[PDB]
This record gives structure tokens, C-alpha cells and sequence, in this order.
């Protein structure tokens, strides 16, 4: 039963918020429809994609609600999803005497020589065959470095020797050390096999008779790899004699003896460099810091483990029967050396020391000993206290770079300057010392910050446990002085700690957004943990969040939050709002867009009915109950309110709703804008906003209605109440089929000249010659208007050619004109051209999605090369330009000045014609501001010729994705 | 001391900071079955390691799951409400 | 990578300082991001948007010439081909230009090369072929060690195009003396054979019932399996190098070995043509959602095209010859192959 749903959950988890919103919306009509089998509204509304998946099994079953899933997905024109759904129920749906003498010989010598210095079922199944079907000849262990694979080794040889493991297979086994293989310069198989016998002679063809009875243990192969490193060709002889690496080498990658089965122990290092040799491996996995944690404890800097292994160490290091005793000049000298050999340990990842490399580094064992007690954590915090206190270039740089257990050592680095775990070491060492590398540390989280671009969320994460681990105002302030705006994903309780901490010495930040998932207690009832009533309520997971809810609050700088992706249960808004709502917080936007915040809506309006300081305010995405809409009205009617905007996009809206919204369109003072985009709107619901507008009182001054659906009705509606009116400003109609007598409507109505609107647009309304026609009369004689557009309307060339002769007149006061996807061709170019020459009150211009060609930009060239023309931007892209038309351009830019914008994208340009092109934009004539080109699409000739231009001019910039530092408003308006 | 087969697919990079949760030891038979035949199927459908041990005591389950973070959580998750609804389940029969 | 001076991590430069002190002696590249919430790219002012910017995040030495490449983006392995074996990467960890591979699949046999490769689109098998081979080999990606789990034999053949069609689990290959032959994959026993045709056929193409093939003699044929009719040919002026399907719309891509691209109908006889180059075309992929196409060919460029009409949206060169390209499931990642090396970019709109 949980195995057919869960492959279904992972299914439903691929489609997005709207694409969720879509699929329940069709699974409430297909359970609408149907009759035998019924399903609750309100259940099929609440429920999140978990509880979607598990309630559609409750009741339809496996194979049905799988079935209808599928058939769903193909209806939202998902056609991939729906193989992939295909193939997880195809999957996740069920269907419906010498020898002994040996042995006992190595049983003694490896007793004896382990005495100088459960998991057995798991290895007798090692080498069985799966629920597959497959026999492996190599296995492989890696795990944590403190458990002995020595030991476990040894063991594994001891239950062979005894029998009790693995009594039927094989016959022999060698054990094999590296260190020792290292000793040797020259070695064999054969000198390995003498050497292991006690009389040192064996039956070579004996040994060789069969290859099912030989087994082979190699330990520790991480240890050494330098040797290993090296390429030299494989042997095929057993016999001959070769270095120890090669045959190693051979031994592994199955040319030598390939007919036997082996295995290997090592490390994670050594996996990571080990598995591109192994072939067909089965790897097994084997899980002291739990008792090293427990004895620094009792040894004893509760709040970071850097401070419990600061005291663990510097208690240790006070000299035995004395406290706080200056250490001696041969001690330091000593301890800077223990230092030294942990720091190259470190590099070379290397966790073992032979006798020969601590006599080169010259310390004595006595007091290595007595400075030492046990682990790589502590080689990381020595190494790190080294910093504290060979080859220019290697490959050891490279694998400590690597930064998987180098992470550790750079957090104790950052842990060590603060000065709480500071004065120990100052006392105990009786010194001032003096270091730069916290100033290295500044400078690397200053160039984090020191990026254009907003901070990526890993790296703002990791910095933030870093300045945490730090410890210090002033550092952490001047660290984080840099940057303005953040990114920061949070996932664990950690997380909020380390970032409730460090976001209150951010002086400068301006903007932040935040994803929370998974971080929510589970819910008091329906989903009680046996391990977790403290734990499930009134968790310390609860007080963390109200903390950075808080700070959140408190902080005087911050003006815009955000929530990315958020999964927000109702007490969690509960505590932010809470701690929104007091006076003293200055937060002035909020985007709820892409957040699931549905059954915390409620608690929202109070902030706006409270707060002083807030202005706008988003929503989307989330379904709105009646009583909702009635609550925000009431709270907007609230004299106390001050918000400029407000938002609702798809959250469908009942017809009462518009009602209510129109009465507070009429009451409310400081509304300026509003925005009702993706909601059904029919035309009973365009009224009451048209008898909302016809009064006097009304002060809107922007109006947007996407994919609302209104027709000619609601034209007429909104034209009548557009003569009433003389507030509004800017009004947008777009993807609404209103056709040519809508169009018509509208232009009857601004064709008086006391309408007072200033910026329209009408993209896909389903225009033609006709109602372009009805533009172009209604155009000429107004004064008001400034900003079209009229975007993905198939106005032909004849209807451009109506409009330009209309504007061609002084008297008309027309900026921006903007259109795309028009159909146009030559002729319409040329039009165009005389226009710009003529006209004065024309600023921008837009052709985009047009296949001008060569001759209508060529018309173009001959229209800007006139100095009358004042022209500021142009917009051509997917124009299908090439180097003759290239030629004529760069020639008239050579010639204009008035030009800033341009925009070059998508055009197929030969190296010649972009020779010219770039001679062209040298020149000290020309002076663009924003040129639209991609540096990367050319060769490197081009890309050095832009680059130079580019050095030249400094202020020129030159970025493939148009409208960068553009005028804020174009865009802002629409959305 | 454990030791588990993991498969060639997994990074090793992945298995640093694992997540636990416990739950009743016959709730867990149920959620996985006597055999814990199925727990390969996740894993692959999921792209994350398991392991269901039972406690000395025999009372409760512990739970460990490999993986990036939100993998983890999201698996939790819905073994949380999976486990809801069999003891829900439960209740009602 | 190559293109910038010299591509930086944000902790690399931290360890070069810490390892100058040691020894006494945008501007950062950027990691692959898999989370739909995390890419985060704003709205033009799943999704059939036409990309509009990339990026190279990594270089993968093979060490030989790369015949052939796949990605998978469910698992976040790629697959590198060459003519002695198969080489699998990881794009789980963070570093410039990898050298150690996650596994490697060597053939020996005397004599014994490959040409081809072909990941299944659940990313849970592996074809692979070549000249003097016994049989051609599947491997198994889903248990937890990789091994062959099937042989689909084939006695003196050189195979040269690989093929599979998972919902009616059957596996296509055509060979040098113009033979195709139809595996069942359950018992791995041949269905049927399609001959006739002594220049064989570079490139197979299956959807449905129908089999697309092209070659050097400059024609297109589709066949179908239900019957033994002859094949339908469409004549063309050059030499077809590659195939490909449009998954949602009935239209045939292909590369004519002149530097021009065609679209070709199922239903009826017309054509257009979407793109003209210089070079031959060695490769054209199409995306998954099918409202673009990825082309490679002989003049070292890496192009993308839009399906309306076949403009091209942006173009990346190269130093070398590029001989094949694969895109993820995802529709966010590209791989592309030259020289001994194989590139990945990814896709933002």
C-alpha cells in the first residue's frame, strides 16, 4: 500500500505551484463528473501534494488513482511526465594436511603480532549472489578512520582460519600490507608466497593448480599513492619480478591472475582516488568521536565545539602537577614542529607516522606523547593552531583543496580568533601573538561580497556558519559590510542559529528573501513522533524561530522581504506576522507570490491594518475565502491605513468579492494601484467596478486586468466610465479577446480631449487593419496619451502605414510606441524611416519578431542617418540580419549621435560585417550606452575587437540580455 | 558496528551528515514489511540511502536516511504521513 | 573555463593563500544547481520557453577520441565513449576539469573497437556496439554494481547506429552490409530483419511503427513493422548525416552534409528548409519538449535553432571539430564532444 504511493508522491512533487494549482482544480471537475465514485471539495482543496497522492489512493486504489494521474498529466499537454508516471507504476505497481599446517601457522603469527599491537554475518554474505542475479570477484570497504581495517582484516583471516566463515569456497589466503610491499624496492608474488610459509618453500604449481582457491587481502591503500601514481605497463607473469606498485596495479585491474576474487580496505580519500581502477566492485560501508567528545567533556566553550577542543588541548598542554605554567623555549620549539608535521599530514592526507619521518623531524617521543593523547579531528585543530602560531607548485595543493576534510581545519581556522578561546592560549603561551591571518579571512568574505551579482545561497550559508563560528562584532561587521542583499536557503536548526546571529550585524542589508522547508515541528495532532511533548510542542525549534522572527522584525535597515519557496504552517505565520505587526519595524514590501501560505492568510491584514511603514504588498498563487476578501476590505477602510498597492493574481475571486472590492475602491484614500491579473472577471463584475470608477472620490492611478476575459460589454463599461473619470492614469488590457469593436469602444471614448490616462496596452486582444484604423483616428487630435503598445496583433503593414501617416504630424504627442510581432516587411520600413526623420515627439521604437530583412533595414539606415531625428532607443532582435545591411547600420551610427540604446540579438553576422560593426562603435561619434550583443558567440579575433572597444569608452556596456539599466517604470508598471 | 551495501550510484561525497528519526517497531513492520524487500526501490525511485534498525530495548525503530538535505526532509516527510495514516489506519479497524 | 583566463572557486582562492603560508614563500565560476525553486531565472517580459543564454561548468578528459557521449540528469552521471571503452563521470562534485572517473568499462578483445552508445530514457540501461564484436552489450545501471546483464547477438557484423524503444521493449541496430535487425529485449531473441540497401544506413530514427534511415545515397526511407511494403523514400539533393524526431509535432529533422537543414512530415511530402551552414553536419539534436534543436558540425560550432521557422538563437565555438551532442531529460543541460575532451553547459531562460 506505501509502496504504490510513494512512487506516485514523487511523481506529483515534478509540477509546479500553478501546475498544482491546475491539477486539482481538473481533479475537482473529474470527480464533479463522475457518480460512483464522490470525493469532498473542501478535503480536495486542503490537501498538499503528500496528503493529494495518499487521499487519491484511499479512494480510487493503486491502479486507478495511478491511471487517473497519468491520464490528468496528459490532459495539462504533459507529455514526459506522463512516460515517466508510466514506467514508475510499471515498476512500483505490483503485478495483478600442509594446508592445514599453514593455516594453523598463520593463526599463531598474526595472534601473536596482533597481541603486540554481529558483523561477521554481514562478511560471510559478502560474496553471495543478489535478488539479481550476479557473483562479484572484488569487494571494497570504506568508513571512518577510527575503527582498525588492520583489525578487521586480521579478523576476517582469524574466522577463515578457524572455518567458521567462508569453509567451502576457497583453500588459501595471502594478506597483504603495503607499508611493508614500500620497505622492498624489488619484489614478487613468488618471494611473497616463500615468505609467508615457515619453511619458505612451496609448490608453485600447486599454488597455481586452481583459481577458485586463492584470496587476496590488500590494507590500507590509501596510505600510500605516490609510488601508485606512476604508469608502467602490466605484468602477465606471476613470477616476475617487478616494483611493488606495479604489481599492485596489475593486481587490481584483473590482467594479473584474472580469475581470482579480492578484497580491499580503505578510506574516503583513497575511494575517491581508487575507483576509476577496481572493475564491477562491491563497495560495503563500516559505521572514536563519541568517545573523544565525552572525554574532552570530562576534561573541561559550550557553544561551539572549536571552544570544548581549545580547552581539551590547552588543559593538556599545561604541564602535569602545575597550572598555568609558562611553557619553556624547547616546549614551543617542540610543539611548532608538532604543529608543522600535523600540517603536512594535513596536505598530503596522510593520518599515519612512521618512526623514520618523526626522527627527521627531530622531536622526541616522551614529549610527543605527552602532547598528544589519542584522531584526524584533533590533526585539524593542530593544524589549524599551527596557523595560528618543498615544491612551488604540488599535488598535494590540489587534494587538500578539495576541502571534504579540509572544511574542518578552515572552521577551527575561523574559531581560533575569537577571544573568549584567545586569552587561554595567551596565558598558557605568556606571549603576545601577532597574526595576519584574520585579515586574509576578512578579505575572502569582502570579495564574496564584492560580487555584482546577488549572493548565491551555498556560499551565503557557509559564510554565515563561518562568521558564527567567529564570534566577533566588529570582525563579523566589517566582514559583512560589503554586500546589501542576500539569498539564504534555510534547512536545519542550525541554520536559523547561525542566521539569527549574523543578520543583525549586517549594517547595509536592504533586501534578503529566505526558503524554509522541512525545518516545521510536525503537527501537535495526526502526526505525534515517539522520539519527539516538549519535542512536539513548544519545541526549542519553536523559540529559534520566534528568535529570528525577531531579529527580523527589530532590524532598522531592512525594506524589502521575500519568500522564495516556503512551506509555512499556520502557527509559524502566526509568530511572523506577530512579530511584524509592531510599530517599530520598517519593512515596506512583501511577496507572498511564490510561497505556500494558504492556511496562514488570516493573520496578514492585521500588520497592514497596524503598520505605518509598509506600502505594498503581493499575493498570488493562493486561493482567497469570501470572508478573507471581506477582512482585507474592512482593514483597508481602516483610516489608519497608509499601503500604496496591493496585488491579487489567480486567487479567484467570487463575484461578491469584486463587489466588496469595488466599495473599498470608493472608500479607500491612499490606494494608488491594484491589480487583478489571471482572475475570472466577467463582465457582471466589470460593472460595479465601472460604477466604482465614475465617481468622483475614486484616486486609482493604475489598473492592471490580465487574462481576465472581458469582452466588447465590459468595453463599453470601462469607456463609459473612463468619460466619468479623471483620476486614473495607466490602465493595461492584455491576452483578452476584445476584438476590433471593443477597440472601437475605447477609442470612442478617448477620443474626447478631457480623457486624462496617459500609458495603454493591448498585447493579443486580436486586432487588425480595422481596429489600428479606429487607433489611428482616435489618436490624432489628443494631446494626453504618451505610451502604446500593441504587441502579437496581426497589424499589417497597411495598418503601421495608417498610424504613421497619423503621426506624422507635429501636433501629435506620442513617446513610445512598441510592437512586436506584427508581420511586417519593407515598405512598412521605409514608412517607418521617413517617420523617425520627421518626426520630433517620437523617443522609443520597438521591432522585434519582424523579418525586416535587409531592405527595410536598409530604408531604416537612410530614415536615422538624418540629424533632425532624435530617436533615443531601438529595439531590433530576430530580424535576420546580415553583413550588407550590417555595413549600411554601422555606417549610420557612424553618423547619428542622439542614439543611447540598441539591441542586436538573435541576427546571423559575418566576421567582416562584425569588423565593421565594432569600427563603427570605436568611433568617438557614436555614443551608446547599452549595446545588445553576446561576447561568447564570436571567435576569439571578435571577442578580442569587443573587448577592446570595450576598453575604450568605459562607460559603454555591453550585455546579451537587453533592458539592463533601463528605466525602471516600463517594467514596473505592467508587474 | 555496521556495515551496508551501498550501490555505485551514490557519491561518497553525499553520505556526510545523515538525518535520524524513530517510530514504533510495528508500525515499521507494516511501513516496510518483514522482509524490507522494497527498501531498494526507493532508495533508486528516490535517489537516497536508508536503514531501519530496531532498538536493544525492541520498542522503537530508528531511521537513517543519506542524501542532500531537502531529499532528506522531504523523505521524512512522507514517511511521517504514511506513518499517520496506518496508525489512523489502525484506529479505525 | 577555457574561454575565461583562468577559472576560480570561491574557497579555492582561501586555500591558495593558506597554502603560500605554508610553504613560506563574474569572476568566480559557478556550480550546477539541480532544484527547480533554486534557478530562479525571471519571466520574459513544463515550459516551452526558447533558452537564451549558457554557460560551460566543466571539462571531462577521456584520454582518447570521443565517439559518442549521453547525460542523465535523474542521476547525475554522463557517459563518454571512445574506440577501447566506456568511461562514467559525476557532476555531483565541484572542481574546474576532472580527470578520475566515477567507473570505466574497458572492452579486450583482439581486433574489437566501439563506435556507438545509447542510454535509455528511464536511465536504467546502456547499449553499446562496435566493428568485430561478438554480440552487442547492455549494461545494467539500476543494481548496486555495474555488469553486463544481457547479450543481443550479431555473428560478423559491424553495427554502426543504436536504437531502443522501451514501451514495447524492442532494440533496433543497423549494420555495414545495410542490415537492421529487432531485438526482444525479454528474451533477447531477434524479431525481424530489414535489408536491401548495400550503403546501409548511418542513422535510425523510431517512433511509433516507423523505422527513419538515411545515408550516403541520399535518401530517406521509413519503414514500417506491422508489414513487409517497401519503404517510402523522399530524395534529397545530399548526402543525410544525422536524424532526429520531434516528440510532440509531426516533423523529421536532418542534416545533409552540406551545411543545410531540413524538416520532413509524416503525414505529407513538404519540406523547408531552417538552416544553412558552411560545414557538414555531424549531429543535430532535438530538445525534449521540442520547441528547439540542438546542431553540431565539422566548422567547430555549437548551435540552437528555434522550431517555428529555424532561427538561430545563439551559437558557442570551439577549437576542435565537435562529432556529437546529447541533451538532458531536464531541458537544462547540454553535452557536446571534440578532441579527447567532452563539455557540459547549461541552459537558463
Amino acid at each position: 500500500l506505501t509502496f504504490s504511493s510513494y512512487g506516485l508522491q514523487w511523481c506529483l512533487y515534478e509540477l509546479d505551484k500553478e501546475e498544482f494549482q491546475t491539477f486539482k482544480e481538473l481533479l475537482k471537475k473529474k470527480s464533479s463528473e463522475s457518480t460512483t465514485c464522490s470525493i469532498p471539495q473542501f478535503e480536495i482543496e486542503n490537501a498538499n501534494v503528500e496528503c493529494l497522492a495518499l487521499l487519491l489512493h484511499e479512494y480510487y486504489g493503486a491502479s486507478l488513482a495511478w491511471a487517473t494521474s497519468i491520464s490528468i498529466f496528459e490532459n495539462m499537454n504533459l507529455r514526459t511526465l506522463s512516460e515517466k508516471a508510466r514506467d514508475d507504476m510499471k515498476r512500483h505497481s505490483p503485478e495483478d594436511g600442509d594446508t592445514w599446517d599453514y593455516k594453523s601457522h598463520v593463526m599463531t603469527k598474526f595472534a601473536e603480532e596482533e597481541d603486540v599491537r554481529p558483523e561477521m554475518q554481514t562478511l560471510a554474505g559478502a560474496f553471495d549472489s543478489d535478488r539479481w542475479g550476479f557473483r562479484p570477484r572484488t569487494v571494497v570497504l570504506h568508513g571512518k578512520s577510527g575503527i582498525g581495517k588492520s583489525a578487521l582484516a586480521r579478523r576476517i583471516v582469524l574466522c577463515w582460519a578457524q572455518g567458521g566463515l567462508y569453509q567451502g569456497m576457497f583453500s588459501y589466503v595471502f594478506f597483504l600490507p603495503v607499508r611493508e610491499m614500500q620497505r622492498k624496492k624489488e619484489s614478487s608474488v613468488t618471494e611473497f608466497i616463500s615468505r609467508e610459509w615457515p619453511d619458505s618453500q612451496a609448490p608453485v604449481t600447486e599454488i597455481m593448480s586452481r583459481p577458485e582457491r586463492l584470496l587476496f587481502i590488500i590494507d590500507g591503500f590509501d596510505d600510500l599513492g605516490s609510488v601508485l601514481n606512476n604508469d608502467t605497463k602490466l605484468c602477465k607473469d606471476w613470477a616476475e619480478k617487478q616494483p611493488p606498485f606495479t604489481l599492485i596495479r596489475s593486481l587490481l585491474r584483473k590482467v594479473l591472475l584474472p580469475e581470482s576474487f579480492l578484497i580491499v580496505t580503505v578510506r574516503d580519500v583513497g575511494t575517491e582516488k581508487l575507483k576509476s581502477e577496481v572493475v564491477s566492485p562491491r563497495y560495503l560501508l563500516v559505521r572514536a568521536v563519541g568517545s573523544l567528545i565525552c572525554v574532552a567533556l570530562q576534561l573541561q566553550f559550550n557553544q561551539t565545539l572549536t571552544g570544548l577542543h581549545a580547552a581539551f588541548v590547552f588543559h593538556q598542554l599545561t604541564p602535569r602537577g602545575v597550572v598555568r605554567r609558562c611553557l619553556n623555549l624547547e616546549e614551543r620549539v617542540v610543539l611548532k614542529r608538532f604543529c608543522r608535521m600535523a600540517v603536512e599530514g594535513v596536505w598530503n592526507r596522510k593520518s599515519v607516522f612512521d618512526g623514520d619521518d618523526l626522527m627527521v623531524q627531530g622531536l622526541g617521543e616522551s614529549e610527543l606523547r605527552a602532547l598528544f593523547h589519542m584522531h584526524l579531528s584533533l590533526q585539524d585543530f593542530c593544524a589549524a593552531l599551527y596557523y595560528v602560531l618543498k615544491t612551488k607548485r604540488s599535488m598535494e595543493l590540489k587534494q587538500a583543496g578539495f576541502h571534504i576534510h579540509s572544511l574542518w581545519m578552515k572552521r577551527f581556522l575561523f574559531g581560533l580568533v575569537s577571544e573568549d578561546v584567545r586569552r587561554p592560549l595567551e596565558v598558557l603561551l605568556g606571549c603576545p601573538v601577532p597574526l595576519g591571518v584574520k585579515q586574509k579571512l576578512l578579505h575572502w568574505v569582502s570579495l564574496l561580497g564584492q560580487q555584482p551579482n546577488a549572493t548565491t545561497p551555498g556560499d551565503t550559508l557557509d559564510a554565515f556558519h563561518c562568521l558564527f563560528e567567529t564570534q566577533d562584532k566588529e570582525f563579523v561587521r566589517l566582514a559583512l559590510n560589503s554586500f546589501q542583499e542576500v539569498w539564504l536557503p534555510i534547512n536545519q536548526n542550525l541554520d536559523l542559529i547561525a542566521s539569527s546571529f549574523c543578520l543583525q550585524h549586517c549594517p547595509y542589508l536592504r533586501k534578503i528573501r529566505v526558503d524554509v522547508k522541512g525545518i516545521f515541528p510536525r503537527d501537535e495532532s495526526a502526526e505525534a513522533c515517539p522520539v519527539v511533548l516538549w519535542m512536539r510542542d513548544k519545541t526549542l525549534i519553536e523559540e529559534q524561530w520566534e528568535d529570528f522572527c525577531s531579529m527580523l522584525g527589530t532590524h532598522p535597515h531592512l525594506r524589502q522581504l521575500d519568500l522564495g519557496s516556503s512551506i509555512l504552517t499556520e502557527r509559524a505565520m502566526k509568530t511572523l506576522c506577530a512579530k511584524l505587526r509592531h510599530p517599530t519595524c520598517k519593512i515596506q514590501t512583501l511577496m507572498f507570490r511564490n510561497a505556500q501560505i494558504t492556511p496562514g492568510v488570516q493573520h496578514l491584514w492585521r500588520i497592514v491594518m497596524a503598520n505605518r511603514n509598509l506600502r505594498s504588498l503581493n499575493l498570488g498563487g493562493t486561493h482567497l475565502k469570501e470572508e478573507d476578501v471581506r477582512m482585507a476590505c474592512e482593514a483597508l477602510k481602516h483610516p489608519k491605513c497608509l499601503l500604496e498597492s496591493l496585488r491579487l493574481d489567480c486567487c479567484g475571486l467570487t463575484h461578491a468579492c469584486y463587489l466588496k472590492i469595488s466599495q473599498i475602491l470608493t472608500t479607500s484614500p491612499s490606494l494608488k494601484s491594484l491589480s487583478l491579473a489571471g482572475n475570472k472577471v466577467t463582465d457582471q463584475g466589470v460593472m460595479p467596478l465601472s460604477d466604482a470608477l465614475r465617481v468622483s472620490q475614486c484616486a486609482l492611478q493604475k489598473l492592471i486586468l490580465e487574462d481576465c476575459g472581458i469582452t466588447a460589454t465590459g468595453c463599453q463599461s470601462l469607456a463609459s466610465a473612463l468619460v466619468s473619470n479623471r483620476s486614473l492614469t495607466h490602465l493595461c488590457l492584455s491576452n483578452n479577446s476584445l476584438g476590433n469593436e471593443g477597440v472601437n469602444l475605447l477609442c470612442r471614448s478617448m477620443r474626447l480631449p478631457h480623457c486624462s490616462l496617459q500609458r495603454l496596452m493591448l498585447n493579443q486582444c486580436h486586432l487588425d487593419t480595422a481596429g489600428c484604423g479606429f487607433l489611428a483616428l482616435a489618436l490624432m487630435g489628443n494631446s494626453w496619451l504618451t505610451h502604446l503598445s500593441l504587441s502579437m496583433n496581426p497589424v499589417e503593414d497597411n495598418g503601421v502605414k495608417l498610424l504613421c501617416e497619423v503621426m506624422r504630424e507635429p501636433s501629435c504627442h506620442l513617446q513610445d510606441l512598441e510592437l512586436v510581432k506584427c508581420h511586417l516587411t519593407a515598405a512598412c520600413c521605409e514608412s517607418l524611416s521617413c517617420v523617425i526623420s520627421r518626426s520630433r515627439h517620437l523617443k522609443s521604437l520597438d521591432l522585434t519578431d519582424n523579418a525586416l530583412g535587409d531592405g527595410g533595414v536598409a530604408a531604416l539606415c537612410e530614415g536615422l542617418k538624418q540629424k533632425n531625428s532624435v530617436l533615443a532607443r531601438l529595439g531590433l532582435k530576430a530580424c535576420g540580419l546580415t553583413s550588407d545591411c550590417c555595413e549600411a547600420l554601422s555606417l549610420a551610427l557612424s553618423c547619428n549621435r542622439h542614439l543611447t540604446s540598441l539591441n542586436l540579438v538573435q541576427n546571423n553576422f559575418s566576421p567582416k560585417g562584425m569588423m565593421k560593426l565594432c569600427s563603427a562603435f570605436a568611433c568617438p561619434t557614436s555614443n551608446l550606452q547599452i549595446i545588445g550583443l553576446w561576447k561568447w558567440q564570436y571567435p576569439v579575433q571578435i571577442r578580442k575587437l569587443l573587448e577592446e572597444v570595450q576598453l575604450l569608452k568605459p562607460r559603454v556596456v555591453i550585455d546579451g540580455s537587453w533592458h539592463s539599466f533601463d528605466e525602471d517604470d516600463r517594467y514596473w508598471w505592467k508587474n | 558496528p555496521q556495515i551496508r551495501i551501498r550501490p555505485w550510484w551514490f557519491p561518497v561525497q553525499e553520505l556526510r551528515d545523515p538525518l535520524v528519526f524513530y517510530l514504533e517497531a510495528w508500525l515499521a513492520d507494516e511501513l516496510f514489511g518483514p522482509d524490507r524487500a522494497i527498501i531498494p526501490e526507493m532508495e533508486w525511485t528516490s535517489q537516497a540511502l536508508l536503514t531501519v534498525d530496531i532498538v536493544d530495548s525492541g520498542n522503537l525503530v530508528e531511521i537513517t536516511v543519506f542524501g542532500r538535505p531537502r531529499v532528506q526532509n522531504r523523505v521524512k516527510s512522507m514517511l511521517l504521513c504514511l506513518a499517520w495514516f496506518h496508525r489512523e489506519h489502525r484506529a479505525r479497524a | 573555463l577555457f574561454w575565461d583566463k583562468e577559472p576560480w572557486f570561491w574557497h579555492d582562492t582561501l586555500t591558495e593563500q593558506l597554502w603560500r603560508i605554508f610553504a613560506g614563500v563574474s569572476r568566480f565560476l559557478q556550480s550546477i544547481s539541480w532544484d527547480p525553486e533554486d534557478f530562479e531565472d525571471a519571466w520574459k517580459r513544463k515550459r516551452l520557453a526558447v533558452p537564451c543564454k549558457l554557460e560551460k561548468m566543466r571539462i571531462l578528459a577521456h584520454g582518447e577520441l570521443v565517439l559518442a557521449t549521453a547525460i542523465s540528469s535523474f542521476t547525475r552521471h554522463v557517459f563518454t565513449c571512445g574506440r577501447r571503452g566506456i568511461k562514467v563521470w559525476s557532476l555531483t562534485g565541484q572542481v574546474a576539469e576532472d580527470r578520475f572517473p566515477e567507473s570505466h568499462l574497458p572492452i579486450q578483445t583482439p581486433g574489437a573497437f566501439l563506435r556507438t552508445c545509447l542510454l535509455s530514457s528511464n536511465s536504467r540501461s546502456l547499449l553499446t556496439g562496435g566493428y568485430n564484436l561478438a554480440s552487442v552489450s547492455v549494461w545494467d545501471l539500476a543494481a548496486p554494481s555495474l555488469h553486463v546483464k544481457e547479450q543481443l547477438p550479431c555473428a560478423g557484423l559491424n553495427c554502426q547506429a543504436l536504437d531502443a524503444n522501451l514501451d514495447a521493449n524492442l532494440a533496433f541496430a543497423s549494420f555495414t552490409s545495410g542490415v537492421v535487425r529487432i531485438w526482444d529485449l525479454r528474451d533477447q531473441s531477434v524479431v525481424r530483419d530489414l535489408k536491401g540497401y548495400p550503403d546501409g544506413v548511418k542513422s535510425i530514427v523510431v517512433k511509433g511503427y516507423n523505422i527513419w534511415t538515411g545515408g550516403p545515397d541520399a535518401c530517406l526511407r521509413c519503414w514500417d513493422q506491422r508489414t513487409i511494403m517497401k519503404p517510402l523514400e523522399y530524395q534529397f539533393k545530399s548526402q543525410i548525416m544525422s536524424l532526429s524526431h520531434s516528440p510532440q509535432e509531426d516533423w523529421v529533422l536532418l542534416g545533409m552534409a552540406n551545411g543545410q537543414q531540413w524538416l520532413q512530415s509524416t503525414s505529407g511530402s513538404q519540406r523547408h528548409m531552417v538552416g544553412q551552414k558552411d560545414s557538414v553536419i555531424l549531429s543535430v539534436k532535438f530538445s525534449p519538449f521540442g520547441q528547439w534543436w540542438a546542431s553540431v558540425g565539422m566548422d567547430d560550432f555549437l548551435g540552437v535553432y528555434s522550431m517555428p521557422a529555424g532561427t538561430k538563437v545563439f551559437e558557442v565555438p570551439e577549437m576542435s571539430p565537435v562529432t556529437c551532442c546529447d541533451v538532458s531529460s531536464n531541458n537544462r543541460l547540454v553535452v557536446t564532444g571534440s578532441g579527447e575532451h567532452a563539455s557540459v553547459y547549461q541552459i537558463t531562460y
